[PDB]
C-alpha cells in the first residue's frame, strides 16, 4: 500500500532522478492510493518493482517512454476515482522513439479484470502489438465509456493458437481470461465459471474464487472484516409487515471503505458514518468523546485537494475575513505570495496575512512553504489552538514548515493539540527556538516515528548565540524567545505571560491564586501586608473591607436611591463603617435608624 | 522526440524555473521539466526528503 | 393497489351484517396485502369477486369457517409469511363445511416462511394432489404440512392434461406448475429443466426471463419493476474523500417495495424507512410528518392502550384514567368496555364515573383507534371528546376499524371538532337511541380510497323525522353532529365563540360586538355604543368610534393613570397640578 501521484505529463529532474523517484515510491507497493503515472521513462529502466501492484485507485497513465514491456502482471482492478481527460481510466500515448530504435511493444496486464469507472485510450504507438485483439468490453464496467485503441502496431504477429484470438502477447502464457462476456444470462457481472451457479457476488471489484461475499478479490464499497457489503450494519432493523424499527445490537461506522467499531477521535460522526466535515445543512456539535453533525455557521473552507484553490493567494485570502475555524487544509505555496501571471493573479500584499489572526482551529493540515522576507515568525497564527489532521498532505503529514529562510521562531503560542499525522520542519537556516520544544505535549499519541525536524539552524549555534527561551519557562520549552511563548510557566502566569510570583502578600495591584495564574483582587478590597489580600475577585472574597461593609459585601459608600421589591432603598453608615437600612418614614436617606434621623 | 519548446506567452504556464514543453495532436497539452527540488504538474510544490 | 390486512384469527365478526362489505372495501382493487389475509365466516354464495386482483400477501392466508364453494384467489403468487397463523403455518384452511370444493390457487408457487394447515373441510378434493415441497422456498424452513383427507366426497380425477397428477382443481387450467424441484443445478426457481432457464437470484415464485427485471415476485424489495437486495439509500458515502452527500436516485422503503415519497399516515425517517412509530429518542415533526432525533431532552409523551406499559391493557378503567390528565395527543388507542364503567373484584377497581371522563376534554389527537362499546346511560352524547380533531388509525381494532361505536345509549355523536379519520373503517351499529349518523359528512373525514362507514340497527331515519331530530337551520350544507346550533360542521352566518347564530350585536343593544372573518366578538368595555352604526373595529380600547368615559390617547379609559393625570371637563385626561 502506497500513495499515488498527480503530475499529468510533467516530470522532475533528469532521466535518472525521474526513474529513482518512480522506483522509490512504488518499490514494494500493492495498492496505489492515487494515479500511476509513468511518463518519459528511458529504454533501459528496470521496471520489475511494479510487479506487486494489484489495485490502482485513480488512472494509469503511460506516455512518451521507450521501454519494451510494462511489467504489471498482477494488476486486476483499476477503480478510476480520478479520470484522465475526464474520460479515460487507462491512457497509453506516443510510447516510441522518433528514430524507431526503442518503443513499447507489450502491456503485460494478463490478470486485468475490471475497470470500475472510465474508458480506455491507447493511441499513436507505432510498435505496440495485440491491442485490437483484446475484448476490452469484458474489462470496462460502464457501457457508456469511450474506448479508442486504434493506431497501435503495423506488422504485429497473431495471438498464440491456445488463446482463441484474445491475448496480451505472442506467447501461450499471454492469453486473456474472459470473466463477464461468457457468463450465464442471470449474473449481471463477473463469474468464476460458465454455469448459473458459478457467479461472483454483486459487491466484488474484479473476479472471485467462489459465490460468497468472503470469496471476493476486492470490494466495491465496504469491507466488513472479510465480507464485502454495500453499507456497514445499520442501527435499526425494519419489519416489512408491522412498519417498526428495532435497535441493531451489532452496529459499525463507515470510515474510508472499512467498517469500524467506533469513529476516530478527530472525525465528526454523521448517520452511521465518519466524515471530514458536515453536510451544508448541518453543523459540528461536541458530545461525549466524539463530535456529531446536527441541523448554519459560515462555511469557511480551506485549500488543497477537494477545494477550489491550491494556495492562499491575492484572489483567495479575502475569503477568511472573520473566520475562526477553517474546514480542510490551509496551504501557502511560493506562487501564492509572488503571483501567478498564467491566470492573471497579482502578488499578495504581505500584510493581508493578518486576516488569519482570528483562526483557532484548522480541521486539515497547515502547509507553509513560503512566507514574506521581513516576517521572522508565524505570529499571524498565534491564536491557533488545534490542528485536526482529518485530511493530510500526501500521506501522514499534518504540519509542514519547509525552507523558510528568514524565519527564526515557530510562533503558534496558543497551540495545544495536533490531533493526527506527522510533523515536517526542515531546511529553515534561521529557525532556532524549536530545539528545546517537547512535541509529546502538542502532538497526540506515540511520537517516535512522527517527528521529522532535520537541518534548520544548528542547535550548537542556537544556544551559543543566546537564543534559549526566557528562564521563567518550565521543562518542555517555548515557541520563541519571550516569556509569553512558553508551553507552561515554572510558577505562575499573568494574562498568559510567565511571572516569578503573584502579588499575594505585597504589591500595589494585589492578586490571588487561581489555576496557576495571577488574578487581581476586588476594587473595594483592603490591601494586606504580610498575609493574603483576598481569596477571589468578588465583593465578599477579601480579607478586610477597604471602605464600608454592607452585609457580606464591601462597598465605597452606603447605597442610596436603589429600587428593590418594596421600592426605593436607602442605608446609613455606622461608627464601625457598616451600612444599615434607614427608618421606614425617610425620604432620600438618613443619619440613623430613628424617625428623627431622616433627611 | 515528441516535445517542443513553448512560445513566449506559453512559457508563463510553468513556475519556479521549470522549462515548458508542448506535445506535438489537436488539443494543446502542456509539460514542464522541474528542477530536482520542485514537483507538481507546474513545478509549484517543493520535493520532501 | 396496496392495502393492509386484518387481525381477527378465528374470532366472530364485530357486526355480521356488514362483514362481507368490510372485506369488499378492504380488498377491492388490491394487488398487495401488507398484512394477514383473513377470509372467515362467509355465507353460502358470497360476492367474493373483489379478491381476484390479489398477487401478494405479506403475512399468512387464513380461510376458515366459510360455506362458500370457491374463493377467487387464482392470481395469488407468493405468501411471504412475515406473521404466521398461530406459529409455524403460513397457509391455513380450517372448518370450511356447504364448504370449499377446490383450492384453485393456480398462481401460488412460493411460501417464504411457515407450513400449511388444511383441516376438517368435508368437501375439499385437491389438498393431496399438490407437491407442497415445490412451493416452499429453497431457504431453511419448518415446511410442516398437516393435510386432512377425511372429505367424504366422490372426487373426480384431475384433467388428463395435468401430467404427473399435480393439480389445484378438476379443470385443465388447474394443473400445478413446478418451478424448484424439476430443474438442473442449484437454482431456487426456474422456467424449465435446462441450465439456460434458471431465474435471477432476486426472483421469488418464478420469472419470464433470466434478468432481475423478469421476476414474477421479488424476494427482498421491488424497485419500480426491478428486484433488489436493498432499497437505494437517501444519502450515500464517498470512501475516497470521507464525506456524505444526498443520493439523487435514493428511495424510501415501504414494506417490500421502494417509493419516491413516504405514503400518507406514515412517519418518514432519514435512514430511508417509512414507519407507524418513531425509533427510540425521537419526536414526531409536521411539515406530512417525519421523525427527528431528541438533540435536547424529549417532551412529555402521553401513551394509550397498546403502547409501552399499557400493551396488555384491554381498556381505560379507574386505575389508569388519571394517566391522560393535561394531554393534547395520545400515542396509542382508547377503549371503553363494559368493564370500564363496572366493578372488577380481581383488583378492587372502581367503575368510571361521568366526572372522571372529563380527563379527555383537552384531547385533540389519537394515534390509534377509538373503540366505545360502553358509555354511561346518563350521557346523551360523546361530548367528552368534543375537542377531538384527528384519529390517525395507525393501530386498528381487529386490524380494520379506527372508529367503532357499539350498543350505546347516546342520542347523537358528540365529536363536533372531528375533521380527520386518517386510516381504517368506521363502524356504528345497534345504537337504538342514536340518530345523528346520516347528518355527518363522512366523505370529508376519510382520506384513503379503502375507507367507508359501515352501520346497521341504529335509530331509523323516518323515526328521526317524525320526532323532529334534524340539523339546525343555519348549518352551511345541512350537515351537523346533533340537533343544536353549536353542532354544525360549518355555519352559514356567524360563529360567535362556539355557536352558529343569525346576527352579530354590532348596530343595536348594550353588550356590543364586532365581526372578524365571520366570528362575532365583544367590543372593549370602554367603547361607547353607536346607535344605528359600527361600535368598534376590534377588542382594544383604541379601536372604538368614541370613548365611553375619558380619552387617554390613543385609547379610552375609565380612570386617568398615575405623568399623573385627572379626568377634565373636556372628556379626556390632563396632567395634575399636584406632583
Ligand atoms: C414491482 O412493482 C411494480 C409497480 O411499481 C409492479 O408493476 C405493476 O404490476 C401489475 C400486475 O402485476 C400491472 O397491472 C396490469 O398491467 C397490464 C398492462 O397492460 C394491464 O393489462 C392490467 O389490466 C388488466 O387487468 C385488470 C385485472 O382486474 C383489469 O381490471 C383490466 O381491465 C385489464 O384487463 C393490469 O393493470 C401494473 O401495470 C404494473 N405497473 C407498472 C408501472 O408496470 C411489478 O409487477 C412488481 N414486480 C414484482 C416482481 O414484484
Ligand atoms: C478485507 O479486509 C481483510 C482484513 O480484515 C483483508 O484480509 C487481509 O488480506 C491480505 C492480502 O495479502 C492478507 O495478507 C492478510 O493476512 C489478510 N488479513 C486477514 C486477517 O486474513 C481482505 O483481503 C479484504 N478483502 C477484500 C475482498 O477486500
Ligand atoms: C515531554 O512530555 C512528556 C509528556 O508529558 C513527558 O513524559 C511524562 O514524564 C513524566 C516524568 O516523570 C512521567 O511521570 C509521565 O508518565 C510521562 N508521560 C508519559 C505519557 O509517558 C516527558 O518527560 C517530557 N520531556 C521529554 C524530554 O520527553
Ligand atoms: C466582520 O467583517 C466586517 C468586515 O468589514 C467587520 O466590519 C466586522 O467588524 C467583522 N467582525 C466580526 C467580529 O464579526
Ligand atoms: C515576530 O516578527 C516581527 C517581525 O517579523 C518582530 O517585530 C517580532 O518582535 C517577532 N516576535 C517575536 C515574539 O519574536
Ligand atoms: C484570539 O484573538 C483575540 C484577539 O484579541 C484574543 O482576545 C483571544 O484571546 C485569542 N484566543 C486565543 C485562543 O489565543
Ligand atoms: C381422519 O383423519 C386422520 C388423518 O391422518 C386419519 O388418521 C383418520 O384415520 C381419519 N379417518 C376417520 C375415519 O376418521
Ligand atoms: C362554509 O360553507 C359555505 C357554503 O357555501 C362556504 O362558502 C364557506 O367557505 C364554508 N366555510 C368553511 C370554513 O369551509
Amino acid at each position: 500500500v502506497c500513495p499515488g501521484t498527480l503530475n499529468g505529463l510533467s516530470v522532475t529532474g533528469d532521466a535518472e532522478n525521474q526513474y529513482q523517484t518512480l522506483y522509490k515510491l512504488y518499490e514494494r507497493c500493492e495498492v496505489v492510493m492515487g494515479n500511476l503515472e509513468i511518463v518519459l521513462t528511458g529504454h533501459n529502466a528496470d521496471l520489475s518493482f511494479l510487479q506487486w501492484i494489484r489495485e490502482v485507485t485513480g488512472y494509469v497513465l503511460v506516455a512518451m517512454n521507450e521501454f519494451s514491456t510494462l511489467p504489471l502482471p498482477n494488476l486486476r482492478v483499476v477503480r478510476g476515482t480520478q479520470v484522465y481527460d475526464g474520460k479515460f481510466a487507462i491512457f497509453v500515448m506516443l510510447n516510441y522513439n522518433t528514430n524507431s530504435s526503442h518503443a513499447l511493444r507489450q502491456l503485460r496486464l494478463t490478470q486485468l479484470t475490471e475497470i470500475l469507472s472510465g474508458g480506455v485510450y491507447i493511441e499513436k504507438n507505432d510498435k505496440l502489438c495485440h491491442m485490437d485483439t483484446i475484448d476490452w468490453r469484458d474489462i470496462v464496467r460502464d457501457r457508456d465509456a469511450e474506448i479508442v485503441v486504434k493506431d497501435n502496431g503495423r506488422s504485429c504477429p497473431p495471438c498464440h493458437e491456445v488463446c482463441k484470438g484474445r491475448c496480451w502477447g505472442p506467447g501461450s502464457e499471454d492469453c486473456q481470461t474472459l470473466t463477464k462476456t461468457i457468463c450465464a444470462p442471470q449474473c449481471n457481472g463477473h463469474c468464476f465459471g460458465p454455469n448459473p451457479n458459478q457467479c461472483c457476488h454483486d459487491e466484488c471489484a474484479g473476479g472471485c474464487s467462489g459465490p460468497q461475499d468472503t470469496d471476493c478479490f476486492a470490494c466495491r464499497h465496504f469491507n466488513d472484516s472479510g465480507a464485502c457489503v454495500p453499507r456497514c450494519p445499520q442501527p435499526l432493523v425494519y419489519n416489512k409487515l408491522t412498519f417498526q424499527l428495532e435497535p441493531n445490537p451489532h452496529t459499525k461506522y463507515q470510515y474510508g471503505g472499512v467498517c469500524v467499531a467506533s469513529c476516530p477521535h478527530n472525525f465528526v460522526v454523521d448517520q452511521t458514518s465518519c466524515v471530514r466535515a458536515c453536510p451544508p445543512d448541518k453543523m459540528e456539535v461536541d458530545k461525549n468523546g466524539l463530535k456529531m453533525c446536527e441541523p448554519c455557521p459560515k462555511a469557511c473552507e480551506g485549500t488543497g485537494s477537494g477545494s477550489r484553490f491550491q494556495t492562499v493567494d491575492s484572489s483567495n485570502i479575502d475569503g477568511f475575513v472573520n473566520c475562526t475555524k477553517i474546514l480542510g487544509n490551509l496551504d501557502f505555496l511560493i506562487t501564492g505570495l509572488n503571483g501567478d501571471p498564467w491566470h492573471k493573479i497579482p502578488a499578495l500584499d504581505p500584510e493581508k496575512l493578518n486576516v488569519f489572526r482570528t483562526v483557532r482551529e484548522i480541521t486539515g493540515y497547515l502547509n507553509i512553504q513560503s512566507w514574506p522576507p521581513h516576517m521572522h515568525n508565524f505570529s499571524v497564527f498565534s491564536n491557533l489552538t488545534t490542528i485536526g489532521g482529518r485530511s493530510l498532505y500526501n500521506r501522514g503529514f499534518s504540519l509542514l514548515i519547509m525552507k523558510n529562510l528568514n524565519v527564526t521562531s515557530l510562533g503558534f503560542r496558543s497551540l495545544k493539540e495536533i490531533s493526527a499525522g506527522r510533523i515536517y520542519i526542515s531546511a529553515n537556516r534561521q529557525l532556532c527556538y524549536h530545539h528545546s520544544l517537547n512535541w509529546t505535549k502538542v502532538l497526540r499519541g506515540p511520537t517516535e516515528e512522527r517527528l521529522d525536524i532535520k537541518h534548520n539552524r544548528p542547535r550548537r549555534d542556537c544556544v551559543a548565540e543566546g537564543k534559549v527561551c526566557d528562564p521563567l519557562c518550565s521543562s518542555g520549552g517555548c515557541w520563541g524567545p519571550g516569556p509569553g511563548q512558553c508551553l507552561s510557566c515554572r510558577n505562575y502566569s499573568r494574562g498568559g505571560v510567565c511571572v516569578t510570583h503573584c502579588n499575594f502578600l505585597n504589591g500595589e495591584p494585589r492578586e490571588f491564586a487561581h489555576e496557576a495564574e495571577c488574578f487581581s483582587c476586588h476594587p473595594e478590597c483592603q490591601p494586606m501586608e504580610g498575609t493574603a489580600t483576598c481569596n477571589g475577585s468578588g465583593s465578599d472574597t477579601c480579607a478586610q473591607c477597604a471602605h464600608f461593609r454592607d452585609g457580606p459585601h464591601c462597598v465605597s459608600s452606603c447605597p442610596h436611591g436603589v429600587l428593590g421589591a418594596k421600592g426605593p432603598i436607602y442605608k446609613y453608615p455606622d461608627v464601625q463603617n457598616e451600612c444599615r437600612p434607614c427608618h421606614e418614614n425617610c425620604t432620600q436617606g438618613c443619619k440613623g435608624p430613628e424617625l428623627q434621623d431622616c433627611l | 522526440s515528441h516535445l517542443v519548446k513553448c512560445a513566449e506567452k506559453e512559457k508563463t504556464f510553468c513556475v519556479n524555473g521549470g522549462e515548458c514543453f508542448m506535445v506535438k495532436s489537436n488539443p494543446s497539452r502542456y509539460l514542464c521539466k522541474c528542477p530536482n527540488e520542485f514537483t507538481g504538474d507546474r513545478c509549484q510544490n517543493y520535493v520532501m526528503a | 393497489q396496496v392495502c393492509t390486512g386484518t387481525d381477527m384469527k378465528l374470532r366472530l365478526p364485530a357486526s355480521p351484517e356488514t362483514h362481507l362489505d368490510m372485506l369488499r372495501h378492504l380488498y377491492q382493487g388490491c394487488q398487495v396485502v401488507q398484512g394477514n389475509l383473513e377470509l372467515t365466516y362467509l355465507p353460502t354464495n358470497a360476492s367474493l369477486s373483489f379478491l381476484q386482483d390479489i398477487q401478494e400477501v405479506q403475512g399468512y392466508v387464513l380461510i376458515a369457517h366459510n360455506q362458500v364453494r370457491q374463493v377467487p384467489l387464482q392470481r395469488l403468487r407468493i405468501v411471504r409469511g412475515t406473521q404466521l397463523f398461530e406459529d409455524n403455518y403460513a397457509l391455513a384452511v380450517l372448518d370450511n363445511g356447504g364448504g370449499l370444493r377446490e383450492l384453485q390457487l393456480r398462481s401460488l408457487t412460493e411460501i417464504l416462511k411457515g407450513g400449511v394447515l388444511i383441516q376438517r373441510n368435508p368437501q375439499l378434493c385437491y389438498q393431496d394432489t399438490i407437491l407442497w415441497k415445490d412451493i416452499f422456498h429453497k431457504n431453511n424452513q419448518l415446511a410442516l404440512t398437516l393435510i386432512d383427507t377425511n372429505r367424504s366426497r366422490a372426487c373426480h380425477p384431475c384433467s388428463p392434461m395435468c401430467k404427473g397428477s399435480r393439480c389445484w382443481g378438476e379443470s385443465s387450467e388447474d394443473c400445478q406448475s413446478l418451478t424448484r424441484t424439476v430443474c438442473a443445478g442449484g437454482c431456487a426457481r426456474c422456467k424449465g429443466p435446462l441450465p439456460t432457464d434458471c431465474c435471477h437470484e432476486q426472483c421469488a415464485a418464478g420469472c419470464t426471463g433470466p434478468k432481475h427485471s423478469d421476476c414474477l415476485a421479488c424476494l427482498h424489495f421491488n424497485h419500480s419493476g426491478i428486484c433488489e437486495l436493498h432499497c437505494p439509500a437517501l444519502v450515500t458515502y464517498n470512501t475516497d474523500t470521507f464525506e456524505s452527500m444526498p443520493n439523487p436516485e435514493g428511495r424510501y422503503t415501504f414494506g417490500a417495495s421502494c417509493v419516491t415519497a413516504c405514503p400518507y399516515n406514515y412517519l418518514s425517517t432519514d435512514v430511508g424507512f417509512c414507519t407507524l412509530v418513531c425509533p427510540l429518542h425521537n419526536q414526531e415533526v409536521t411539515a406530512t410528518q417525519r421523525c427527528e432525533k431528541c438533540s435536547k431532552p424529549c417532551a412529555r409523551v402521553c401513551y394509550g392502550l397498546g403502547m409501552e406499559h399499557l400493551r396488555e391493557v384491554r381498556a381505560v378503567t379507574s386505575a389508569n384514567i388519571q394517566e391522560f390528565a393535561g394531554c393534547k395527543k395520545i400515542f396509542g388507542s382508547l377503549a371503553f368496555l363494559p368493564e370500564s364503567f363496572d366493578g372488577d373484584p380481581a383488583s378492587n377497581t372502581a367503575p368510571l364515573q361521568p366526572e372522571q371522563l372529563q380527563v379527555f376534554e383537552t384531547l385533540e389527537e389519537i394515534t390509534g383507534y377509538l373503540y366505545i362499546s360502553a358509555w354511561p346511560d346518563s350521557l346523551p352524547d360523546l361530548s367528552v371528546f368534543q375537542n377531538l380533531q384527528v384519529i390517525r388509525g395507525r393501530i386498528l381494532h381487529n386490524g380494520a376499524y379506527s372508529l367503532t361505536l357499539q350498543g350505546l345509549g347516546i342520542s347523537w355523536l358528540g365529536l363536533r371538532s372531528l375533521r380527520e379519520l386518517g386510516s381504517g373503517l368506521a363502524l356504528i351499529h345497534h345504537n337504538t337511541h342514536l340518530c345523528f349518523v346520516h347528518t355527518v359528512p363522512w366523505d370529508q373525514l376519510f382520506r384513503n380510497p379503502h375507507q367507508a362507514l359501515l352501520h346497521t340497527a341504529n335509530r331509523p331515519e323516518d323515526e328521526c323525522v317524525g320526532e323532529g331530530l334534524a340539523c339546525h337551520q343555519l348549518c352551511a350544507r345541512g350537515h351537523c353532529w346533533g340537533p343544536g346550533p353549536t353542532q354544525c360542521v360549518n355555519c352559514s352566518q356567524f360563529l360567535r365563540g362556539q355557536e352558529c347564530v343569525e346576527e352579530c350585536r354590532v348596530l343595536q343593544g348594550l353588550p356590543r360586538e364586532y365581526v372578524n372573518a365571520r366570528h362575532c366578538l365583544p367590543c372593549h368595555p370602554e367603547c361607547q355604543p353607536q346607535n344605528g352604526s359600527v361600535t368598534c373595529f376590534g377588542p382594544e380600547a383604541d379601536q372604538c368610534v368614541a370613548c365611553a368615559h375619558y380619552k387617554d390617547p390613543p385609547f379610552c379609559v375609565a380612570r386617568c393613570p398615575s405623568i399623573w393625570k385627572f379626568p377634565d371637563e373636556e372628556g379626556a385626561c390632563q396632567p395634575c397640578p399636584i406632583n
